[PDB]
């Protein structure tokens, strides 16, 4: 079951304050659904970088009083870990038709 | 940089 997933070790996907260029280097050549979380160049915000159709996509993570997320009304998650675990089994497509992938493969899994 | 837009 899902308890076995590498996502439960946050260090398999959270690469700290790595920038966009470093994320592109870490994800270059990786299979679709490989992802990481990192700080954004927008200070105080996080980003997901994920491979979709062989290309890296970068998504901002919002933080509201109800939690982290990608867009209202889904800013629900109390931590990055809860967000990642949710989107390991929920496609990002609900947010944008070009993001039909899950957060499937932590970069350091 | 450019981020993918995620409308509410």
């Amino acid at each position: 079951g899902s308890e076995d997933l590498p996502h439960h070790d946050e260090k398999t996907w959270n690469v700290g304050s790595s920038n966009r260029n470093k994320a592109e280097n870490l994800l270059r050549g990786k299979r679709d659904g490989t992802f990481l979380v990192r700080e954004s160049s927008k200070q105080g915000s996080y980003a997901v970088s994920v491979v979709v159709d062989g290309e890296v996509k970068h998504l901002v993570i919002n933080k509201t009083a109800t939690g982290y997320g990608f867009a209202e009304p889904y800013n629900l998650y109390s931590s990055l870990k809860e967000l990642v675990l949710h989107y390991q089994h929920t496609s990002l497509v609900q947010h944008n038709d070009s993001l039909n992938v899950t957060l499937a493969y932590p970069v350091y899994a | 940089g450019v981020y993918v837009k995620m409308p509410p």
